[PDB]
RNA sequence: AGGGCACCACC
RNA sequence: ACGAGACUCUGGCAUGCUAACUAGUUACGCGACCCCCGAGCGGUCGGCGUCCCCCAACUUCUUAGAGGGACAAGUGGCGUU
RNA sequence: CCCAUGAACGAGGAAUUCCCAGUAAGUGCGGGUCAUAAGCUUGCGUUGAUUAAGUCCCUGCCCUU
């Protein structure tokens, strides 16, 4: 019995191109779940969040700001509608679009400000910051706009997956890496 | 065989409200177009025929849980009251609305006064609700 | 005749503390464990597994320390560290009778030859005789051991009905089952005792424990016969049902002695900076061709007597 | 941290020095022996003492130990 | 008459599933399993049946009574109780092999299907609005 | 005969249990049908108050509490026999109420 | 009819007021405490029961009368008895009152405190602490602490191993505060001290030396 | 000058 | 030796123990309603009743007592080992 | 309580608080106060995360020379 997210999206065909992030993007096999709501204790120990499914990590990061704290059912519904919109707009697997968006949004070099010095970025922090940037871009696009949060999230994910500069996450990653290069 | 618990409750409430309105023997107060349903509401109900919906909901609640009085109904239909710059609190529904709904349902003979207080469904009311549930299940299938 | 490893049973989740077999059902055995369960094994002897867990008996609150099977093979009797004995109907796997009265861990249980009596030894330094209905017929505490009663056994020869007990006071005691009164007292051992077993004929009693020496006693004569040397602590002693052998679980290994020659026949060593798993219990098959051994790695190992 | 205090360590050393022949590498048997041969007011303290006794018994089997004179 | 009654917990929500020999019925508080709200988490309830197949449940009727907690906690309690009830019924009235294989499937998918989450609300302490947060501190 | 209900209430669990056990042992010795000790939920009375007598310092609080434990025993016995059974020594702090 | 919560709180309040009244009435007589056993029997523990009883029981009859009148007992329902404290040296309240009356008698602070300390230690206590605070010498106030033996401060065992008493002495220049803490000895009997030992005290049984058998020997009974 | 500790310090 | 720790209360586990008409469950009987079809050992019932003249078993769920349970105990690695 | 009236406020400068798991935050419900009575406090559940498993850079405290 193959497990599909929301009963619609399969994980078998999802490919993670970047081998550095393959161990930190839990998307298939033992990490294929019907829903992005597990109520698991992923924060109990260090690195354990790497086992949290990437869709559920996105869902968790959507629970901002304060007024939306704890409304995980609402964020699950938002993610479901965003995946539907992504499938309509691109014809691709929304999981593949999300994986590509995260890969393209994760910054690879940063600056530590110890005058600043350039340092590398660990894969786990790459994934964390990619998710944070994607959610922040969607939220800021949806604020004070008739465009719904699901549509804004879908647009942000699609642009990040394409690598377009219309993406908030892509622009922020480019700025961070440019500053790191300057301080190198 | 279909009973109420077998169907979607929102669809059941809509179907039962339509049935009550079509039967047209339910007594409706003269002030249904003026009042709001609780002190914590800000506006009157959007639906003009809110009385039939409320009666259907009350009958369904009595089916699920008999012996409920006006106080229990006002607890059921209570909600959050926003208090301007002060925090929000729970608030109860309109006792007159609950009482008139119960009395109208009694007039339809679907509801009778319970021995231990409050109201309950008559066998006729139970039969009507089960038939409505069967219709809802047939429509879904 | 050298015994070879035939297979393993891997159901348990804790130390295998006791293994029981019955002549009626050659394909069914019982294994008690520290996971508070008793696994009834159905023996398939197939290529994949020698046997698989058929049923699990649950209801004990602490470690199950000892288990025996009734003569007809329909009921099982178990003791546990929760201080109670349980009687299990093997067909349904439910408890039919609870035996209460021991105030500490029950370390050993034993059925009589006709299954009309039950004997239990516990850490409360008391021996208890019960009937099948769960009533403590007698309690030996005055002349009993001054330390934990580690093992109690019944003589299979009805001609001289006696009970053999061993405890942590380094003593082997014999009790006249008729009156539950002391008859013989053996003062040979130098360390605490873990096990006493009785020969199928009832003539011999082998005792073993901390000192690593397996001492033989004549139940009829009431005198010490001889002593065999085991390298490690003796955890379990078992007489072969047909052959004139004595089997001892000495630490991680198993030693078989030919009582006629008083020499080692075979040494059963598991194939390996960690200490090896210890063998904790032994039980011969009904026909005497298969020896089941429990270990501290939660496994049961099957040894086949191969020509 | 899991550092055992002097109460636990000294009780374990005295128990080993006085009842070495009854102790072994099994925590549960050691715990039963400790509760039989000593008055330890609390179950948690008994468990800590028995655990350190087991650890020291493993060390003693592996070689001599300065604190304990058997 | 073959039946078991097994509970599942989540926070203060407790659900007891009565699983007896039957034809494949599953009810929660008298309602079909697909009618339990919120339906955003319907797959959480359906997970035991989806993982094990309808063939395992075809021989039993399971009725679940749930109370306490909140909506999500009740959902998790219901699914845990259903899984544990099926495991108990198999281990009691079928062989141990079937119980072991279904338990392995459930454990591999999600441990909380069989083992309860022990997390509970932490007590509030004076000097702050909650268990850890403190009231704002001013100096001048 | 008459159905006797004994309600025991205490702040000390150990003494309450000792009294209940003694009453049940007496009833057993008199060979009476006695329903075992039904344990009502424990009541926890709480008073939380500022530690300081004035209003100065860090706002620290004392959480005082009292625990009340309640037991019920049911007997089928004559009133005289029930009174004789209850006439045994009662530990201090245990309040006994007998109802017929 | 009254609820159980109110009933228990009321019984506690009655005991508190009764103890306060008896403390003020019988301070000079060695009053240490009161036990109320429900006729309602009220037992007064004191060092000098003769003064509590008075001339042919006149004072105890007066105490019974005032107690009955104040608390509304039916006439004859409440009876008062007097008993002597078993170990006067181990009662913190008794020692605090003794020190208070020594100080009221003009005795030197150091002498009185050391006398009380020596008496407590000779009575069998594990240890004691006596603190006297106030205007001991001159206008500036200070506190003198006299400690002996063992004393514990933290944890649950303080509740049943340490007996504490606080008293006020009204002197010409002001009030002196007296604090007496006594660490009771471990008493398995339970008379002079708690039965439960200190939780961190592990007592290991000395093994009985035995001779290992040289050769196997069998005996017949 | 060196070395520790703390979301009533920082990261 | 005090303080720390230990300790007391609390949280989590026990289909093992004790035992409950001021807690329930399951079973059965009666009753109400739905399905003629596939009407049943059917489904729903916080509808009633079953030690309480006499009419049913149990404690999973609830309550609360006793006891058990965890010790860095097991395995691997690091450590002066 | 009802009808009516419908202000600033579009996310907040310098500065600064609290906090790491059923925690923060959201959400309501009890107790105290109380004839009348919560924008406070003390508790309770319910929904429920991001980040970290480090350091002495800031603020402090402590130790050695
Ligand atoms: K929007
Ligand atoms: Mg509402
Ligand atoms: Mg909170
Ligand atoms: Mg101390
Ligand atoms: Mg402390
Ligand atoms: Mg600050
Ligand atoms: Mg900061
Ligand atoms: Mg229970
Ligand atoms: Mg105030």
């Amino acid at each position: 019995p193959d497990i599909k997210l929301f009963g619609k999206w399969s994980t078998d065909d999802v490919q993670i191109n970047d081998i550095s992030l393959q161990d930190y993007i839990a998307v298939k096999e033992k990490y294929a779940k019907y829903l992005p709501h597990s109520a698991g204790r992923y924060a109990a120990k260090r690195f354990r969040k790497a086992q949290c499914p990437i869709v559920e990590r996105l869902t968790n990061s959507m629970m901002m700001h304060g007024r939306n704290n704890g409304k995980k059912l609402m964020t699950v519904r938002i993610v479901k509608h965003a995946f539907e919109i992504i499938h309509l707009l691109t014809g691709e697997n929304p999981l593949q679009v999300l994986v590509n968006a995260i890969i393209n949004s994760g910054p690879r070099e940063d600056s530590t400000r110890i005058r600043r010095q350039a340092v590398d970025v660990s894969p786990l922090r790459r994934v964390n910051q990619a998710i944070w940037l994607l959610c922040t871009g969607a939220r800021e696009a949806a604020f004070r706009n008739i465009k719904t949060i699901a549509e804004c999230l879908a647009d942000e994910l699609i642009n990040a997956a394409k690598g377009s500069s219309n993406s908030y996450a892509i622009k922020k990653k480019d700025e961070l890496e440019r500053v790191a290069k300057s301080n190198r | 065989g279909v009973t109420v618990k077998d169907v979607n409750q929102q669809e059941f409430v809509r179907a039962l409200a339509a049935f009550l309105k079509k039967s047209g023997k339910l007594k409706v107060p003269e002030w249904v177009d003026t009042v709001k349903l609780a002190k914590h509401k800000e506006l009157a109900p959007y639906d003009e025929n809110w009385f039939y919906t409320r009666a259907a909901s009350t009958a369904r609640h009595l089916y699920l849980r008999g012996g409920a009085g006006v106080g229990s109904m006002t607890k059921i239909y209570g909600g959050r009251q926003r208090n301007g710059v002060m925090p929000s609190h729970f608030s109860r529904g309109s006792k007159s609305v609950a009482r008139r709904v119960l009395q109208a349902l009694e007039g339809l003979k679907m509801v009778e006064k319970d021995q231990d207080g409050g109201r309950k469904l008559t066998p006729q009311g139970q039969r009507d609700l089960d038939r409505i549930a069967g219709q809802v299940a047939a429509a879904n299938k | 005749e050298q015994m070879t490893l035939r297979g393993t049973l891997k159901g348990h989740n804790g130390w295998v503390t006791q293994i029981a077999t019955t002549p009626q059902f050659p394909d069914m055995i019982l294994s008690a464990s520290r996971d508070k369960t008793i696994i009834m094994w159905k023996l398939t002897r197939d290529e994949t597994n020698y046997g698989i867990p058929q049923r699990a008996l649950r209801g004990h609150s602490h470690f199950v320390s000892d288990v025996v099977i009734s003569s007809d093979g329909q009921f099982a009797l178990s003791g546990s560290w929760d201080g109670t004995l349980r009687l299990w109907d093997l067909t349904t796997g439910t408890t039919t009778r609870r035996f209460v009265g021991h105030t500490k861990d029950v370390l050993s249980v034993a059925f009589s030859s006709d299954n009309r009596q039950i004997v239990s030894g516990s850490r409360d330094k008391t021996i208890k005789l019960w009937n099948t209905l769960g009533v403590c017929k007698y309690t030996v505490q005055d002349e009993s051991h001054s330390e934990w009663v580690s093992c109690v056994r019944f003589s299979p020869n009805s001609s001289n009905p006696i009970i053999v007990s061993c405890g942590w006071d380094k003593l082997v005691k014999v009790w006249n089952l008729a009156n539950c009164k002391l008859k013989t007292n053996h003062i040979g051992h130098t360390g605490y005792l873990n096990t006493v077993t009785v020969s199928p004929d009832g003539s011999l009693c082998a005792s073993g424990g901390k000192d690593g020496q397996a001492m033989l006693w004549d139940l009829n004569e009431g005198k010490h016969l001889y002593t065999l040397d085991g390298g490690d602590i003796i955890n379990a002693l078992c007489f072969s049902p047909n052959r004139y052998w004595l089997c001892a679980a000495t630490g991680p290994s198993i030693k078989i002695w030919d009582l006629e020659g008083k020499i080692i026949v075979d040494e059963l060593k598991q194939e390996v900076k960690a200490e090896p798993p210890q063998c904790t219990s032994l039980a011969w098959s009904a026909d005497g061709q298969t020896l089941f051994a429990g270990y501290t790695d939660n496994l049961v190992r099957v040894w086949q007597v191969t020509i | 941290g899991r550092v055992r205090t002097k109460t636990v360590k000294k009780a374990a050393r005295v128990i080993i020095e006085k009842y070495y022949t009854r102790l072994g590498n099994d925590f549960h048997t050691n715990k039963r022996v400790c509760e039989e041969i000593a008055i330890i007011p609390s179950k948690k303290l008994r468990n800590k003492i028995a655990g350190y006794v087991t650890h020291l018994m493993k060390r003693i089997q592996r070689g001599p130990v300065r604190g304990i004179s058997i | 008459l073959q039946s078991v009654q097994v509970f599942g917990r989540k926070k203060t929500a407790t659900a007891v599933a009565h699983c007896k020999r039957g034809n494949g019925l599953i009810k929660v508080n008298g309602r079909p399993l697909e009618m339990i709200e919120p339906r955003t988490l319907q797959y959480k309830l359906l997970e035991p049946v989806l993982l094990l197949g309808k063939e395992r449940f075809a021989g039993v009727d399971i009725r679940v009574r749930v109370k306490g907690g909140g909506h999500v906690a009740q959902i998790y309690a219901i699914r845990q109780s259903i899984s544990k009830a099926l495991v108990a019924y198999y281990q009691k009235y079928v062989d141990e092999a079937s119980k072991k294989e279904i338990k392995d499937i459930l454990i591999q998918y999600d441990r909380t299907l069989l083992v309860a989450d022990p997390r509970r609300c932490e007590s509030k302490k004076f000097g702050g609005p909650g268990a850890r947060a403190r009231y704002q501190k001013s100096y001048r | 005969i008459h159905r006797i209900r004994i309600t025991l209430t205490s702040r000390n669990v150990k003494s309450l249990e000792k009294v209940c056990a003694d009453l049940i042992r007496g009833a057993k010795e008199k060979n009476l049908k006695v329903k075992g000790p039904v344990r009502m939920p424990t009541k926890t009375l709480r008073i939380t108050t500022r530690k300081t007598p004035c209003g100065e310092g860090s706002k620290t609080w004392d959480r005082f509490q009292m625990r009340i434990h309640k037991r019920l025993i049911d007997l089928h016995s004559p009133s005289e026999i029930v009174k004789q059974i209850t006439s045994i020594s009662i530990e201090p702090g245990v309040e006994v109420e007998v109802t017929i | 009819q009254i609820s159980k919560k109110r009933k228990f709180v009321a019984d506690g309040i009655f005991k508190a007021e009764l103890n306060e009244f008896l403390t003020r009435e019988l301070a000079e007589d060695g009053y240490s405490g009161v036990e109320v056993r429900v006729r309602t029997e009220i037992i007064i523990l004191a060092t000098r029961t003769q003064n509590v009883l008075g001339e042919k029981g006149r004072r105890i009859r007066e105490l019974t009368a005032v107690v009955q009148k104040r608390f509304g007992f039916p006439e004859g329902s409440v009876e008062l008895y007097a008993e002597k404290v078993a170990t006067r040296g181990l009662c913190a309240i008794a020692q605090a009152e003794s020190l208070r009356y020594k100080l009221l008698g003009g005795l030197a602070v150091r002498r009185a405190c050391y006398g009380v300390l020596r008496f407590i230690m000779e009575s069998g206590a594990k240890g004691c602490e006596v603190v006297v605070s106030g205007k001991l010498r001159g206008q500036r106030a200070k506190s003198m602490k006299f400690v002996d033996g063992l004393m514990i401060h933290s944890g649950d065992p303080v509740n049943y191993y340490v007996d504490t008493a606080v008293r006020h002495v009204l002197l010409r220049q002001g009030v002196l505060g007296i604090k007496v803490k006594i660490m009771l000895p471990w008493d398995p009997s339970g008379k002079i001290g708690p039965k439960k030992p200190l939780p961190d005290h592990v007592s290991i049984v000395e093994p009985k030396d035995e001779i290992l058998p040289t050769t196997p020997i069998s005996e017949q009974k």
